[PDB]
């Protein structure tokens, strides 16, 4: 059959599951940025803007 | 004047009783009479905390609260007496009364800050 790194090959004459797995990897990439945002939120102090900004 | 029934629920408990803008007047003292306040009322509007300062030791200011415990912050039926003093100054000594709330505020960020709003021994 195909090998490990063909696998996502079977899309190529297949636009529906081409968009399927494009609409899956921005879900992924959606989710990483939400899920970011509330562990830097659950992280974060905003107590010292001067000595201890958010790139410390 | 209103009843209970007038007031039950609607926030006007915990505010206190205001006097009109013709209200510029003066109230004569005869020092030789005796003096009361027969009822004392506080309605706090806003409660400032001071930041705990970075480490600058730069000035450290007031900053606004959000207040959490709801309308239950006056203190109320405050009595005691009007003292009249030789210099002609007047000095209240609060004797008893709702003289205290806790009252539990917060700040930006969530930290909540509880007090005992009070004016005990006045
Ligand atoms: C954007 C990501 C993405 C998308 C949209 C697809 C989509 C597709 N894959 Mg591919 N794949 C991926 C990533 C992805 N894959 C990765 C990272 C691997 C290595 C594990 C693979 C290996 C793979 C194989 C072997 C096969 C496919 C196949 C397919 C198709 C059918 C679905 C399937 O069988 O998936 C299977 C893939 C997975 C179930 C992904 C593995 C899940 C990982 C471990 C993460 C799970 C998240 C987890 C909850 C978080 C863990 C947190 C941790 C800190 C503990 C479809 C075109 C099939 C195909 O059609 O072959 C012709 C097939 O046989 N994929
Ligand atoms: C938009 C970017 C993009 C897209 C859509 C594709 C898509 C494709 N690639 Mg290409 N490629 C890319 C960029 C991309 N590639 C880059 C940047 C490189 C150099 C690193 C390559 C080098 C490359 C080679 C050498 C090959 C492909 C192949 C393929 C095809 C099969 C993929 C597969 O089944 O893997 C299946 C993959 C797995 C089952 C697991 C992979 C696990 C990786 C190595 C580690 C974990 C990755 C992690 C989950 C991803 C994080 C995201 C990252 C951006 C930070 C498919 C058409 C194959 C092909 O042409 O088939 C005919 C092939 O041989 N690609
Ligand atoms: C009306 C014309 C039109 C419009 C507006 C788009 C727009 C888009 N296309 Mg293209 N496309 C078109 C014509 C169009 N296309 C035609 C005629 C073809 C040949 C069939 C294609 C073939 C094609 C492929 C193969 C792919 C795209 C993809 C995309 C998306 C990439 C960006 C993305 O996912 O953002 C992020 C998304 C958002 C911020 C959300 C957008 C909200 C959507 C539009 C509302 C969804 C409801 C709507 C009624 C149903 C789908 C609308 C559809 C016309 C796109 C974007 C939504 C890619 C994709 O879908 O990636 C996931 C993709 O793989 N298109
Ligand atoms: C411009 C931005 C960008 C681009 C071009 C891509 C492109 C790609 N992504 Mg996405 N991704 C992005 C941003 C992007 N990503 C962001 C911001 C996130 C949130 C963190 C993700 C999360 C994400 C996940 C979870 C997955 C992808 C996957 C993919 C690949 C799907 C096509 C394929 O089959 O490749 C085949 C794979 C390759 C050609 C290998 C790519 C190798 C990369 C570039 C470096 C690998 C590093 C190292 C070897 C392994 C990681 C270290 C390990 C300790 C974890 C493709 C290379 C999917 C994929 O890799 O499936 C197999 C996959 O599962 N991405
Ligand atoms: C964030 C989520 C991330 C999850 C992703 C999961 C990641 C999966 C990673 C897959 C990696 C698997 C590698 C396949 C390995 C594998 O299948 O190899 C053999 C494979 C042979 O392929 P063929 O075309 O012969 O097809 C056979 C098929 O059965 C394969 O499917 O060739 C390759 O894959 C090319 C890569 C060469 C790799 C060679 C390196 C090995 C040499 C030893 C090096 C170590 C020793 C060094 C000493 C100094
Ligand atoms: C379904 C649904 C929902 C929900 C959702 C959700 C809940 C989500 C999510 C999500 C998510 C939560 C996600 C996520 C994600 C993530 C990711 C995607 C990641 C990744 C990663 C990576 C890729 C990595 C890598 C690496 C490492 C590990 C180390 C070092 C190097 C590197 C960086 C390479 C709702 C209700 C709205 C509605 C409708 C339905
Ligand atoms: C319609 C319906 C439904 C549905 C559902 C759904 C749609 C679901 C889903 C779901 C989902 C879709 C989920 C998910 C997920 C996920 C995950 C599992 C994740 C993850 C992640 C992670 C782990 C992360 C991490 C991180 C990052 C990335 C960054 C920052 C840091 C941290 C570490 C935090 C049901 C059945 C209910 C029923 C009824 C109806």
């Amino acid at each position: 059959g195909l090998p490990w790194y063909r696998v996502h090959t079977v899309l190529i004459n297949d636009p529906g599951r081409l968009i399927a797995a494009h609409l899956m990897h921005t879900a992924l990439v959606a989710g990483w940025a939400g899920s970011m945002a509330l562990y830097e939120l659950a992280t974060f102090d905003p107590s010292d803007p001067v000595l201890n900004p958010m790139w410390r | 004047t209103l009843t209970y029934d007038d007031i039950v629920g609607t926030g006007l408990a915990n505010k206190c009783p205001t006097l009109d803008d013709t209200a510029r007047g003066a109230y004569p003292i005869d020092s030789s009479q005796t003096y009361r306040i027969a009822r004392l009322c506080l309605q706090p509007t806003t409660f400032l905390v001071k930041e705990e300062p970075k480490n600058k030791r730069q000035e450290a200011e007031f900053v606004p609260t959000k207040l959490v415990t709801r309308e239950t912050t006056s203190l109320d039926q405050i009595q005691g007496e009007l003292k009249v003093n030789s210099d002609g100054s007047l000095t209240f000594v609060e004797e008893d009364g709702i003289d205290f709330q806790p009252v539990t505020v917060q700040m930006a960020g969530g930290e909540r800050i509880p007090l005992l709003f009070t004016v005990k021994n006045l």
